[PDB]
RNA sequence: GCUAAACCUAGCCCCAAACCCCACCUUACUACCAGACAACCUUAGCCAAACCAUUUACCCAAAUAAAGUAUAGGCGAUA
RNA sequence: GCUACCUAAGAACAGCUAAAAGAGCACACCCGUCUAUGUAGCAAAAUAGUGGGAAGAUUUAUAGGUAGAGGCGACAAACCUA
RNA sequence: CCUCCGCAUAAGCCUGCGUCAGAUACUGACAAUUAACAGCCCAAUAUCUACAAUCAACCAACAAGUCAUUA
RNA sequence: GCCUGUUUACCAAAAACAUCACCUCUAGCAUCACCAGUAUUAGAGGCACCGCCUUCCUUAAAUAGGGAUGGCUCCACGAGGGUUCAGCUG
RNA sequence: UUAAUUUAUUAAUGCAAACAACCUGCAUUAAAAAUUUCGGUUGGGGCG
């Protein structure tokens, strides 16, 4: 029995537009419009990086990348 | 599908409880072979014309017997005056004979203890009823 | 006994008849459009 | 009937009248006798002969039929071999 | 495919005009459902030996299911187009 | 409606979880089940129904210590906090489960039948025929779903091949692979039947709303040959 | 008052005004032209005239198409011009009985199709009519390239058409790279459908998509007036020096 | 003689012609944080048929005429 | 935003008798048995007295939810902005 | 002589008996409510959290409950 | 009518509705209600706690009132419908 | 409601379709409903 009901789990992203499956053509998305419209393909935005260090919007590295991380598990 | 439709006829169209249907299947396996429509007619014959309620229909293996025998004996008694269909209130002038006394007993015992008539008259009535059924169909 | 069916509360007022809720559905958008066409000074509540 | 149609504004014709009555251009309306095809086995020869006849209509009936039909049905028709060509006009009629 | 037909005939529209439909023209009756038609066969030209059908370059009438599910998807057969027929004809006459 | 299920927690824990009542309403806000609403506020204790759940980086049969047996507001049966290795979990306590007792959870189907001690979990194949069981799975590793109410106990009626026939408390036969695990003995709180609600207020505390005041009166439709005898006048 | 133009000509006027005017001529013609789709849900009359049995006279006959509803799911698949028939029926097929709403839906299958030009396999929700059309066309590529927009009636189908046409127009080496002979064979097989890339780029684009494409094409950050004035002054000085 | 009464233009109707700084979707008019939900889907009924149940005219791409004709229709109201 | 029910998280319940009570008497509070006034009224259902409950199936503030071929209902066909 | 009340907070309202000058708590103008009270919050990733409240101690329980952190 | 409670907001508060208790029917089961539940459970409904077996009297006059599986059974309670002692009183 | 007409809708099955299930088409059976009506005389009521 898994904990966390599907309806509460994060919704799956909508399926990609079929236009993206055609090798030779560049899809026409609403990225240029800088806003969503329902009759254009949904852009695939590249991952974004803030570019600097903002303390109030900090995203710590994964636990495995911390300097003090150790395979041996201490018990505190 | 045959088994399921038999069970569905017994439950939805005959309003037998689940336990009642299981007991009916246990006691009268021939119901499964019996075709639909005929089974419903037999049950409604017991229910309306004979005024037998589901607990009695199940307790006495009424569905075991054949519709021909059931109609023969029951209509013979009804025309003789021994049997009487219950009224709207479910009451009868004279208590009706028991289903075991009608169907389970042999022909001679049924004619002597309950009908109190002659085998010759019973044969004549059986032929007449068969002719009437043929004409009706 | 009757008459005071209105028990004012700005939270309920805005959440029930506000601009955001009217735009939240196509029917509310058409409500706002009807008010604009009629020339209502107050489009929403 | 429809005095002004919704598409042309014209007066319409009750086609039930056209399917049943003949108009002679003189203004008379001819018809069959009701029941002339019904249960002939129980009707006497004289009654059958009466029923098999083509019959004129009343003045009021003719007026009603004229109202119910438009002018197109009240024109001169020079059909090739019309059996009613002679009957289309009146002769030796005083008032 | 479901093929339907109007219960009520649509009045002629004209040459350049479009027919004007009404509520009664939306009433349909099913004349035929193509899926219930008897199955036909697909003509294919085999490219590789396949059990119980043929060897290579021979026209074969195969059940549409087999043609569209195994032969064509796996390349064991090609459509019996005029071009393919010609090419396999040259193959045969060269062999 | 803006209804989101409170069953959103993803990681198992021992803490009672604040649970939101439904009132018999769907996520759409409409009543779907009647007679539900109100009652005492409750906190949910996540029960681990997969009693053979060997700890991380561990395997094989393991023992556990019954830390305590507690009343569960969300169940008829009472629960038991039980600890093994370096973890604690809630389970459904059996009739004679006591604090400080030892519990065994094994996946070993021994050639001989294992001595059935109440409270431990063995695969159904390892139990002697006729032993009382509960917290039975439908499939291997699915998790206990049957025989979970207070005082209920199924019977391991038969074992043939890899299939065991169990008698559910409703006296219905059920076929389950003998590798599926079940716990021995009858569920706790056996006297739940005899509890007397005493007053309508106690039901309202339990969260059951009163039945509808409407008076509810199907019927066998007579066949044409029988329509003449339906309502014979007196 | 009265509008200067009929309301039904407003779309055409909008096309003749604005960025839609700047759209390429061939695309505008493709949008404007409309052809009746091939009959799918009705059997067309064989001839234009028919001798009606009632009065035995010759009468003109017309093929009035059945309105078809195409749910958006269709645009993600390849239905052979097939769609939902939202109509009405007479219970027991007699006009003197009740009239009931009736929706006839097509039987949809999930099938995998390989595109030779695109060298890709697509899983598409498809109809038996579409499969029959593909068989008649001798392949998915031929079916897509032959069937016009109206008959194809699928946004995914038109996108496949655009991709195939662009591939053919560019003679893209990305088709089976390292196999030039196979690439040339495929292009020769589908040669007849090749069209100029400038036209293939706009095949199957909706009006909104074409507008967005035109805007992206013609969007340019304004040139600083410093450059323009420097060029103008330098040219003027050149003229002054020469004359 | 009080209440009053009187007014003429504010405008409107029908056609023709002609195509038409800042803030604001959060509680709108709110300077400034991790998105994702996005749209399309037979009008119905009143009413007429003297009830009503099949049926009952409606931005259609040139006025007129063919013509209320051919046709449709509980072959009836009507179309 | 009334009202029917529900969800989240709150709040109120003097005093006496009893003892851990859907207990008794009785404030606040909720209700509305009977009488009188009033009846274009203070009031489109009120006032005075009298009365039922008043630690519970209680009352109640806040926000949210269920919407009409529906909702909600300890069925009165009650309530869903007089 | 009355006191059911009253003073504050909440909610609601929005200048609605403060001054001046005029009409007959109205009009026009002028002024005014100053934050400590209250609202307006929280950097991530995992990980933590069984033991009510009731003077919380006896005692009694049932309807089984509002109060927490670590690396 | 078991009881406490609920109801026709604005003419009916009741014997009506609910109600513990009992009875009937349906269901062998997971990730949005039932339910993060599992037949001692859940839903639908009936009925109503529990418990059992199978001519005279009142007045002087009293169409008022009381006594000689269901069915019976009034302990307690009631602004319920009747009757009544004594007292009290315009 | 055992008034008339329907199954549009759900639930089942059957036959097709397609490769057991799902989906679609066509049937059958139920549940649920939907539209519409409830002639005339005989003081009312019952039976007539
Ligand atoms: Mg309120
Ligand atoms: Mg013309
Ligand atoms: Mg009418
Ligand atoms: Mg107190
Ligand atoms: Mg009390
Ligand atoms: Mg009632
Ligand atoms: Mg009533
Ligand atoms: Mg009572
Ligand atoms: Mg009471
Ligand atoms: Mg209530
Ligand atoms: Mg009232
Ligand atoms: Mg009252
Ligand atoms: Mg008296």
């Amino acid at each position: 029995y898994e904990w966390g009901v599907r309806s509460t789990r994060k919704s799956e992203p909508p399926p990609l537009d079929r236009v993206y499956e055609i090798p030779g053509l560049e899809p026409i998305t609403f990225a240029g419009k800088m806003h969503f419209v329902p009759w254009l393909a949904r852009p695939i935005f590249p991952p974004w990086d803030r570019g600097y260090k903002d303390p109030r919007f900090y995203r710590s590295p994964p636990l495995h990348e911390h300097p003090l991380y150790k395979d041996q598990a201490c018990y505190i | 599908q045959d088994i399921n439709d038999t069970v569905r006829l017994l439950k939805e169209k005959c309003l037998f409880t689940v336990q009642q249907v299981t007991k009916i299947l246990h006691s009268c396996p021939s119901v499964l072979r019996e075709d639909l429509g005929q089974l419903e007619y037999k049950f409604q014959y017991a229910y309306f014309r004979m005024g037998i309620k589901h607990p009695d229909i199940v307790k006495s293996e009424y569905l075991q017997y054949s519709l021909t025998k059931i109609k023969q004996r029951h209509i013979y008694l009804e025309r003789l005056g021994r049997y009487q269909t219950p009224d709207k209130k479910g009451q009868t002038q004279i208590p009706n004979p028991l289903l075991k006394d009608i169907l389970r007993v042999s022909e001679a015992e049924f004619l002597a203890r309950t009908a109190c008539t002659s085998v010759e008259e019973f044969q004549v009535f059986k032929k007449l009823l068969a002719r009437e059924e043929e004409e009706s169909e | 006994a009757r008459g005071n069916e209105y028990q004012p509360s700005n939270i309920k007022r805005k959440n029930k008849h506000g601009w955001v809720r009217r735009l939240s559905t196509p029917a509310g958008v058409q409500v706002i459009l009807r008010r604009m066409l009629k020339g209502r000074k107050s489009l929403s509540h | 009937l429809t005095y002004f149609s919704a598409r042309k504004g014209k007066r319409k014709t009750v086609k039930a009248v056209i399917d049943r009555f003949l108009r002679l251009h003189c203004g008379l309306w001819v018809r069959r006798k009701a029941g002339y095809k019904k249960k002939l086995w129980k009707k006497t020869p004289a009654r059958k002969k009466r029923l098999r006849e083509f019959v004129f209509c009343n003045k009021t009936q003719s007026k009603l039929l004229d109202k119910m039909t438009t002018s197109f049905w009240k024109r001169r028709n020079w059909y090739v071999d019309d059996p009613y060509q002679k009957y289309h006009d009146r002769t030796n009629l005083k008032v | 495919t479901v093929i339907v037909e109007r219960w009520w005939k649509v009045p002629l529209a004209g040459e350049g005009r479009k027919p004007r439909l009404h509520r009664r023209h939306r009433v349909y009756k099913l004349v035929e459902d193509t899926k219930h038609r008897p199955k036909e066969n697909l003509e294919l030209i085999l490219t590789q030996s396949v059990e119980n059908v043929g060897v290579r370059g021979d026209l074969v009438s195969v059940k549409k299911s087999l043609g569209r599910n195994r032969l064509l998807p796996q390349g064991l057969a090609v459509y019996a187009s005029p071009e393919n027929k010609k090419l396999f004809e040259e193959e045969k006459l060269l062999r | 409606a803006n209804f989101v299920s409170w069953k959103s927690r993803t990681k198992y824990t021992i803490t009672p979880v604040k649970m939101r009542k439904s009132g018999g309403r769907d996520h759409t806000g409409r009543i779907r089940v009647h007679g539900i609403g109100g009652g005492h506020k409750q906190r949910y204790r996540m029960i681990d129904f997969l009693r053979f759940r060997p700890e991380e980086t561990k395997s094989g049969p393991f023992e556990e210590k019954v830390i305590q047996v507690r009343y569960d507001p969300c169940r008829s049966a009472d629960i038991a906090l039980v600890a093994g290795g370096s973890r604690k979990r809630w389970i459904i306590a059996t009739e004679n489960m006591q604090a400080g007792d030892t519990i065994l959870n094994s996946n070993h189907i021994g050639r001989m039948a294992v001595a059935a001690r109440e409270g431990d979990a063995h695969p159904l194949g390892a139990l002697p025929v006729g032993t009382l069981i509960n917290n039975v799975e439908s499939e291997p590793g699915r998790g206990a779903q049957y025989i979970r109410a207070a005082g209920t106990c199924g019977v391991l009626l038969r074992k043939v091949n890899g299939t065991a026939i169990i008698q559910l408390p409703s006296k219905r036969q059920m076929q389950v692979l003998e590798t599926c695990v079940a716990t021995v003995g009858r569920v706790s709180n056996v006297d739940h039947n005899k509890r007397v609600i005493g007053k309508a207020g106690r039901n309202r505390w339990l969260g059951k709303r009163p039945n509808s005041g409407r008076w509810h009166r199907r019927k066998i439709r007579p066949l044409p040959p029988m329509k003449s005898y339906v309502k014979l006048p007196s | 008052p009265l509008h200067k133009y009929p309301v039904w000509l407003w779309k055409r006027l909008q096309l003749r005004e604005g960025i839609c005017s700047r759209l390429p001529g061939h695309y505008l013609r493709s949008l404007e032209e409309e052809r009746t789709p091939t009959p799918v849900h009705y059997r067309p009359h064989g001839a234009k005239f028919k001798i009606n049995p009632k009065n035995g006279q010759r009468e003109r006959v017309e093929d009035v198409p059945i309105p078809i509803y195409f749910p958006p799911e269709s645009q993600r698949g390849l239905w052979g011009g097939e769609g939902w028939i939202l109509g009405q029926i007479y219970a027991n097929n007699d006009k003197l009985s009740k009239r009931l709403k009736k929706v006839w839906k097509p039987q949809l299958f999930e099938r995998e199709f390989y595109s030779e030009i695109l060298d890709k396999k697509f899983t598409v929700t498809v109809t038996m009519r579409t499969l029959d059309l593909i068989d008649e066309a001798y392949g998915l590529d031929f079916y897509i390239l032959k069937t016009p927009k109206e008959d194809l009636c699928s946004k995914f189908g038109m996108d496949l058409k655009r991709g195939m046409l662009l591939r053919l127009a560019r003679q893209d080496p990305q088709l089976h790279p390292e196999d030039p002979e196979r690439r040339a064979a495929i292009y020769d097989k589908y040669k007849e459908f090749a069209i100029p890339e400038e036209e293939a780029e706009w095949v199957g684009l909706t009006l909104e998509e074409a507008i967005e494409k035109q805007r992206l094409l013609e969007e340019k950050d304004p040139v600083p007036l410093f450059k323009i004035y420097v060029a103008e002054l330098i040219q003027q000085l050149q003229q002054q020096a020469l004359s």
